[PDB]
């Protein structure tokens, strides 16, 4: 169970002087999703490549997902899986040179769950409650939904942030109404962990480095997990 | 084919109208740019992009947003057009030691 955040542990939007649209982009109606797929290639030992086509625009037909290490990649390599995650293009590479354009490809981290046995007994959806706190006050609550019994924290996070962009302007093109924000997951066994929702200080926002946190492919039990989003203003 | 196409080429907007300028390149360069011309002077950078899903503020970003939804397309958005935004706008795409410009968009905000 991760130590809960102190205000000094949290990134401040007032200290980010770039374009918040670059963080918005990663969560606003934006995700890779595929059902019942098996990996077709690898670049490095810790990554897997899938044949997944873009279902919003026509930006890619292959997705590279990077895992924490080669043992995690080996876990999923020959499995029939489902995939859900936030993808990026800037510095999405398949060789040692940084800024090469790889047409037809996109990149992400984690987002993989075994397909077989991981669905509810009628194609049914599972609701997961998200309680939102603004300056310590629970002002808004809603559910996100998943088809998965074991679901990545990444998938739930993306769904929560997408909703909050739409209903609470969590991220806007220039900045955010909020100074700090973190999303906290509470598991049935008492285990807790959280992710900082705001970009690192300065002018640039490195989308790849931000999303790398999902590379642990952390999963939670959708039937029992609880989510809280804690925001502060100004 | 034109390296960079802009649309519309001519636009008359009323104050407070939402105006979107589209720029479509054919060379699939990583970098794209939106400029406005200071009458009888130089080009001033509004927003630019290093790739799909990225935009960055130039020298005069206020009043404008931008979107890079695909390698080929970079949109400039005036969410609420003001008379001060009356101008000629030029899109550019660049990379691999090249820089190409669109033929310009004349926008008038009455
Ligand atoms: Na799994
Ligand atoms: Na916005
Ligand atoms: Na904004
Ligand atoms: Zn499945």
């Amino acid at each position: 169970s991760q130590p809960d955040p102190m205000p000094d542990d949290l990134h401040k939007s007032s200290e980010f002087t770039g374009t918040m649209g670059n963080m918005k982009y990663l969560y606003d109606d934006h995700y890779v999703s595929a059902t019942k797929v098996k990996s077709v290639d690898k670049f490095l030992a810790h990554d897997l490549i899938y044949n997944i086509s873009d279902k919003k625009l026509k930006n890619y037909d292959k997705v590279k997902t990077e895992l924490l290490n080669e043992d995690l990649a080996k876990k999923y390599k020959d499995e029939v899986v489902d995939v859900y995650g936030s993808n990026y293009y800037v510095n999405c590479y398949f060789s040692s040179k940084d800024n090469v354009w790889w047409p037809g490809k996109t990149c992400m981290y984690g987002g993989i769950t075994k397909h077989e046995g991981n669905h509810f007994d009628n194609g049914n959806l599972q609701n997961v409650l998200v309680r939102v706190y603004e300056n310590k006050r629970n002002t808004i609550s809603f559910e996100v939904q998943t088809d998965k019994k074991s679901v990545t924290a990444q998938e739930l996070d993306i769904k929560a942030r997408n909703f909050l962009i739409n209903k609470k302007n969590l991220y806007e093109f220039n900045s955010s109404p909020y100074e700090t924000g973190y999303i906290k997951f509470i598991e049935n066994n008492g285990n807790t962990f959280w992710y900082d929702m705001m970009p690192a200080p300065g002018d640039k926002f490195d989308q790849s480095k931000y999303l790398m946190m999902y590379n642990d492919n952390k999963t939670v039990d959708s039937k029992s997990v609880k989510i809280e989003v804690h925001l502060t203003t100004k | 084919e034109a390296a960079v196409t802009q649309s519309p080429r001519n636009k008359v907007a009323v104050t407070g109208e939402k105006v979107t300028l589209s720029c479509q390149q054919t060379n699939n360069h990583n970098n794209m740019y939106w400029y406005r011309q200071d009458t009888g002077h130089g080009l001033r950078l509004i927003h630019y992009s290093y790739g799909v899903g990225n935009t960055e503020k130039g020298d005069i970003p206020d009043g404008y947003e931008a979107s890079r939804p695909s390698q080929e397309q970079f949109s400039l958005i005036l969410e609420s057009a003001t008379p001060s935004q009356t101008s000629v706008y030029f899109c550019a795409s660049g990379g691999g030691g090249t820089l190409y410009f669109g033929a310009g968009t004349r926008l008038s905000v009455l």
